[PDB]
């Protein structure tokens, strides 16, 4: 994450990290249960072996919670399109339980509609990751926080090299050098409305990190709700909607 | 209404049958008032894991 803050105990509680073969993180999540994460579905291709680590806030140690769980069963949307990044969503299922705690519990899935009229039309969303830090922030693997505001898709779509399809949505700031950067992809990306957190994207692709005129942009979790609802019932491989 | 201030609801708010009716995540109850929503267990969904 580019100049951001970091995450305080509890702050940012709903953070999987995705690690690979070597213990080390390449994407992140969003704890939606106690057997389901949620990633972005690139990331399957990032590592050949991963599992999910919770309540970590700190790559290079542990202080305790730090729990890694392996994975059973993962659902990737079937429409993913490597070149598009397009239906770029995955839900892991994992094969132990998570045991919620201090700086572990998970995100809320909003309702559809009403995500539609009042988180998306909120003015910010905010973002966290464990990756690429090029800012001011001493050290390298703490756990990060930034908090960027919603582009609108005309800006968005005519700011962006490639295509913006409606299940990506654009967020960041334009010319503020602050944004997810390599290693945060997966990442959750959630609206704070009444002092509850509800997820409302998946960090995707960007143009680089922090590059002026370009933003980030974010799968539309509220355009796989229902598809996030089924997987979370099913224990199958990839299914569609 | 919705939209005025949410229906005052915490989480989600509906019209329907010419009320509005208001609805929580998973893990919380509507309260009594009809607008706000308890935990269920310690650790709700969107809530910071503040102290334990």
């Amino acid at each position: 994450i580019v100049g951001g803050q970091e995450c305080k105990d509890g702050e940012c509680p709903w953070q999987a990290l995705l690690i690979n073969e070597e213990n080390e993180g390449f994407c992140g999540g969003t704890i939606l249960s106690e057997f389901y994460i949620l990633t972005a579905a690139h990331c399957l291709y990032q590592a050949k072996r991963f599992k999910v680590r919770v309540g970590d806030r700190n790559t290079e140690q542990e202080e305790g919670g730090e729990a890694v769980h392996e994975v059973e069963v993962v659902i990737k949307h079937n429409r993913f399109t490597k070149e598009t990044y397009d239906f770029d969503i995955a839900v892991l299922r994992l094969k132990t339980p998570i045991t919620f705690r201090m700086n572990v519990a998970p995100a809320c899935l909003p309702e559809r509609d009403w995500a539609e009229s009042t988180l998306m039309t909120q003015k910010t969303g905010i973002v966290s990751g464990f990756g690429r830090t090029h800012e001011k922030g001493r050290q390298s693997t703490r756990l990060k926080m930034l908090e960027v505001p919603y582009v609108d898709r005309n800006s968005c779509k005519l700011s962006s090299s490639f295509i913006i399809t409606q299940n990506m949505f654009c967020a960041g700031y334009d010319t503020k050098q602050e944004d997810a950067c390599q290693g945060d992809s997966g990442g959750p990306h959630v609206t704070r409305f009444k002092d509850t957190y509800f997820v409302t994207g998946i960090v995707s692709w960007g143009e680089g990190c922090a590059r002026k005129g370009k933003y980030g942009i974010y799968t539309k979790v509220t355009a796989f709700l229902k598809w996030i609802d089924r997987s979370m019932k099913t224990r199958g491989l990839p299914k569609a909607k | 209404l919705c939209s005025l201030d949410n229906g005052d609801c915490d989480q989600f708010c509906h019209e329907e049958q010419n009320s509005v009716v208001c609805s929580c995540a998973r893990g919380y109850t509507l309260a009594d008032n009809g607008k706000a929503c308890i935990p269920t267990g310690p650790y709700p969904c969107g809530k910071q894991t503040l102290e334990r």
